[PDB]
């Protein structure tokens, strides 16, 4: 899952 | 209102309910209006959009807690993929317990919808799941379910002990037992009439979990048939 990683990495 | 400090810290992460209601409703019927009369969304697609917006809100609420924020993104992912549908079902149940009348369903957009008008459009599985959800709503309202117990149940679901292959499993364990002690103290204090209210609250977690798993499997099989729209967070959730 890349979208969830992007969301959680937005910081 | 004797509230432990931990429960106050947990309440501090609650999103503004009317703000998120307005955001979701505006986004939804605007995406509707961004089509013409006969390229409009299904009711099923409307509920999928609502669940997607609520999952966005759930993510922004989860990364609002330092317990969750101090974990590495991998463990955060594992937690959320284990608990997202459970958080959704629990949020719907609490919304029904608070704002709900009976004979109607209250949505995250702030809409009172006729219950039979929705039940006549759903299949057997969705009708059974909604009936079980209304059952748990009634049983929780007979127990006077408030906001602090709801917050602690959310934090218990988010940090399940059944999640394996974690790096900071001990963090999840400690947070679990902290919330356990806090909620136990709170409910045994402010609700002395019903000695067993704590056990009654903890007993309903497997029911919400099973309803969550059934709904998640139904949505997975439906999206593998193409009934769920794309460009979604719900899709990526099921696509795992
Ligand atoms: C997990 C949910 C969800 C349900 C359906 C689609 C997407 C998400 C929610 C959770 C909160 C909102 O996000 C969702 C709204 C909701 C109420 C159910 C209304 C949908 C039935 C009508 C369409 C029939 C189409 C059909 N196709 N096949 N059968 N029926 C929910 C719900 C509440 C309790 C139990 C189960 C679902």
């Amino acid at each position: 899952n890349a979208l969830l990683r992007y969301l959680l990495d937005k910081d | 209102a004797s509230i432990p400090h931990l429960i106050l810290e947990l309440l501090k992460c609650e999103p503004d309910e009317p703000q998120v209601q307005a955001k979701i409703m505006a986004y939804l019927q605007q995406e509707q209006a961004n089509r013409s009369k006969h390229e409009k969304l299904s009711t099923f697609g409307l509920m999928c959009k609502m669940a997607d917006q609520t999952l966005f809100s759930i993510v922004e609420w989860a990364r609002s807690s330092i317990f969750f924020r101090e974990l590495k993104v991998d463990d955060q992912m594992k937690l959320l993929q284990n608990c997202w549908s459970e958080l959704l079902i629990l949020d719907h149940i609490y919304r029904q317990v608070v704002h709900g009348k009976e004979g109607s369903i209250f949505l995250v957009t702030g809409q009172q919808v006729d219950y039979s008008i929705i039940a006549s459009q759903a299949g057997a599985t969705l009708n059974n799941l909604m009936s079980h959800a209304q059952e748990l709503v009634a049983k929780l309202r007979s127990l006077q379910f408030d906001q602090r117990e709801f917050v602690c149940l959310k934090f218990l679901v988010l940090f399940s002990l059944d999640v394996k292959n974690l790096e900071n499993f001990q963090l999840v364990e400690g947070v679990q037992e902290q919330v356990n002690a806090a909620l136990l103290d709170y409910t045994m204090c402010n609700y002395p009439q019903q000695t067993e209210k704590f056990g009654q609250l903890l007993l309903r977690l497997p029911e919400i979990r099973a309803i969550s798993m059934q709904a998640e499997e139904y949505l997975y099989y439906k999206h593998l048939n193409g009934d769920v729209p794309y460009n979604n967070l719900l899709i990526e959730m099921l696509h795992a």
